[PDB]
RNA sequence: GGUCCGGACACCAUGACUGACAGAUUGAAAGCUCUUUCUCGAUUUGGUGGUUGGUGGUGCAUGGCCGUUCUUAGUUGGUG
């Protein structure tokens, strides 16, 4: 999907910071409840790409995607986002 | 917030149902058994009854922390307001859901239907249940569907005592040919201490104080 | 009173333009529309609508 | 363009403005007390919600 | 590679913009407006100037 | 002042247990306690068709949830409230305090 | 000094400031600190074009003969688990809106390219 | 009738590719397309694998649920 690099930036930042990400299966919604700026469609598609690349673990229940950051994801996101190796997601802390 | 008590009760029920479904879909491999919600106005405690708390918690309790974060974000709680606690179910053999998932795993692995069903039946019976019924239905042999029932002990069907003594669970298994339904019913034993079963005896079981 | 919508106003403008760009001897060019809920106002009288 | 045409049509009322919270279906929806469950969703979830078949 | 088409390098060495630059509050120098037959269209914005 | 204790539950036994515990606490602290006032129970009924299709005899499932509400009036300006309210607690019962 | 330039460019690229088409709009805002050019740009009218604007707005530049190396000087190529430069693209020109890594070397290259100009 | 890909990921490719004033066009303020030349700039675009979605077929391939046989008193081991 065509997504601005800035929007992907915010999505990845939030995902790495929290360790998890939740999104309702609602393509039309223009505002994610937690991540600001980006739309539900962009959040869903970005994390679906992560899941396809096995960087995240996906679960679905009652019209709600839950996503868990994995170790492949923790490496990829840190290298992509250019953070120090000391920073770690809240879940690992 | 200002919400009628009727709507508060219904919201609590909806929350519990969704939480149960999500945990059932997630910790099925971890031997999930059930969930209890003590939604105190200050903090929402959620007890996850599973057979193996080790896997539920994960390495240094990371999986439970992830689940707490996900629940908070999904249900719009406040950071730290909702807390998850793992719990070890006492008798796995008397928990129908756990045995249903065990049968699911055996059938997925490829154990013969009869062998797996009889193994589960024997284990549940040795665990102390008065009776057990295991039904596996679907495309077990050939294109035509069939249902195979396994019964041992005694089992009640009609009346209120069912709600107290009978514990059921239903699951699906998707094999090459199609879906197969597993149903497990366990009649718990009469436990005066109220741990392995109901505290009150069957209404028709008159017990005599010997002189 | 609730107000005609922008599509309806555009249709009125189109029909008026077609009527203007047409001699009295001949007929105005047909204007095709999906708007079956449009009110027939004097502005439209004379024009040809599909 | 696409921005003002993809979901132009309002969905503020009617059967299309609601859905069962589990299957996203518009048919046979229970709105009493804000359940927002279909007649089939509710039969499965009633015990968990706290409804019982007394009489 | 029409980027070079909106710049005239004077023989001495300095440059002069060959296209009317935009004047929108947000987009300014750099972004150029199309050399349309009768109008000039900002690309980053609307800002049509006839 | 009149402290209002509203205890609501979907099960009578835990609700009455908690109510008795609060009453006993107040009496032990020698407070002016107003007996448990029983509000009329609220019955929420959903009647649905059992079938997931339109076929068969028309049979209906009658589900109902009951809500019981208890009122306790206390004349206690001291922090004996904090104690009596904190000690007694039970799952399935929600209690709330109001400064009427 | 190539390593220092690459390190500086990496942080700018991560910060979304590293930028032809875009490079012009960068120095029209005078947010460019410097630009890297190539002598392999066959287009004669192209080469002189970029130097003038960089000079006009007071944004001195660094010249690196061949383009393919500047393509490597972005991190925009995919690697064989060893930083192996694979499938690079021409980078005839570039701009650095915001500063990057190699703070010490970044300090050096600011003096370097300004001291000799 | 018309629009959008909301065709993940992998691989090979070749300013890749988005978007919008105005005229035309259209039921349409739909940059859908054509005139026009502007603008973001690796996300895209083309192809090959693979997915994804489907209130499409099959209830005579199935699960679950319901109805009915059947609201009647009916049913089954163990050891003999």
């Amino acid at each position: 999907m065509f997504i601005p690099k800035s929007h992907t930036k915010l999505i990845y930042e939030y995902l790495f910071n929290e360790g998890v990400t939740v999104a309702k299966k609602d393509f039309n919604a223009k505002t994610h409840p937690n991540i600001e700026g980006v739309s539900n469609l962009e959040v869903i598609k970005t994390l679906k790409s992560l899941a396809s690349r096995e960087l995240v673990k996906e679960q679905f229940a009652w019209r709600h995607y839950y996503w868990y950051l994995t170790d492949a994801g923790i490496l990829y996101l840190r290298e992509y986002l250019a953070l120090p190796a000391e920073i770690v997601p809240a879940t690992i802390k | 917030q200002n919400v009628t008590k009727k709507k508060k009760a219904v919201i609590g029920g909806i929350f519990k149902a969704e939480l149960n479904n999500f945990l059932m879909k997630e910790l099925a491999e971890d031997g999930y058994s059930g969930v209890e919600v003590r939604s105190t106005p200050a903090r929402a405690e959620v007890i996850i009854m599973a057979t193996r708390t080790q896997n539920v918690l994960g390495e240094r309790g990371r999986r439970i922390k992830e689940l707490t974060s996900v629940v908070q974000k999904r249900f719009g709680f406040e950071e730290g307001s909702v807390e998850l606690y793992a719990e070890k179910v006492s008798n796995r053999g008397l928990c129908a859901v756990a045995q249903c998932e065990s049968l699911r795993y055996k059938l997925v692995g490829g154990l013969a239907v009869r062998r797996a069903c009889y193994g589960v039946l024997r284990f549940i019976m040795e665990s102390g249940a008065q009776g057990v019924e295991v039904i596996v239905s679907g495309k077990l042999r050939g294109q035509r569907a069939k249902a195979m029932k396994f019964v041992d002990g005694l089992m009640i069907h009609s009346g209120h005592p069912v709600n107290d003594y009978i514990q059921q669970a239903v699951r699906h298994v998707q094999l090459r040919q199609g879906v197969i339904g597993i149903k497990v019913k366990i009649m718990l034993p009469y436990d005066p201490r109220g741990q392995n079963g109901p505290r009150n005896a069957l209404p028709d079981h008159v017990q005599i104080v010997e002189p | 009173d609730r107000g005609l919508k922008r599509k309806h106003l555009a249709l009125i403008a189109k029909v008026q333009k077609a009527k203007k760009a047409a001699g009295v001897l001949e007929k105005p060019a047909t204007v095709k529309t999906h708007l079956r809920d449009m009110i027939i106002l004097p502005e439209l009288v004379g024009g040809v609508i599909g | 363009g696409f921005q003002n045409l993809w979901f132009s049509h309002p969905r503020k009322f009617g059967p299309g403005s609601r859905s069962c919270r589990v299957c996203a279906g518009h048919h046979g929806l229970i709105r009493k007390y804000g359940l927002d469950l279909c007649r089939r969703c509710f039969r499965e979830q009633a015990r968990d919600i706290g409804f019982k078949k007394l009489d | 590679l029409a980027v070079l088409k909106y710049y005239k390098i004077d023989e001495n060495g300095k440059i002069t913009r060959l296209r009317k630059e935009c004047q929108q509050p947000s987009c300014g120098g750099g972004v150029f407006m199309a050399q349309h037959a009768n109008r000039h269209y900002c690309g980053r914005c609307h800002d049509t100037l006839v | 002042h009149r402290i209002r204790l509203t205890l609501t539950s979907q099960n009578v036994k835990p609700l009455e247990k908690v109510c008795a515990q609060l009453i006993d606490g107040a009496k032990n602290e020698h407070l002016i306690v107003k007996g448990p006032i029983r509000m009329p129970t609220k019955v929420l009924r959903i009647t649905t068709r059992k079938t997931p299709c339109g076929e068969g005899s028309k049979t209906w499932d009658r589900f109902q949830m009951r809500i019981h509400k208890r009122l306790i009036n206390l004349h206690a300006p001291a922090e004996v409230l904090r104690q009596i309210t904190s000690i007694s607690i039970e799952p399935g019962v929600d209690i709330e305090v109001t400064r009427a | 000094k190539e390593g220092a330039l690459r390190a500086v460019l990496r942080a700018a690229h991560h910060a979304d400031g590293l930028a032809l088409h875009e490079t012009c709009k960068a120095l029209d805002k005078r947010e460019a600190h410097f630009c890297v050019l190539a002598e392999n740009c066959d287009e004669p009218q192209y080469v002189k074009l970029v130097e003038t604007l960089c000079a006009e707005h007071q944004i001195p530049l660094i010249k690196v003969a061949d383009k393919k190396i500047i393509g490597e000087y972005c991190g925009l190529c995919k690697y064989d688990k060893e930083g192996k430069a694979r499938k690079v693209v021409g980078c005839s020109s570039a701009v650095v809106t915001n500063w990057g890594n190699e703070e010490q070397g970044r300090a050096i290259l600011t003096d370097y390219f300004a001291s000799k100009n």
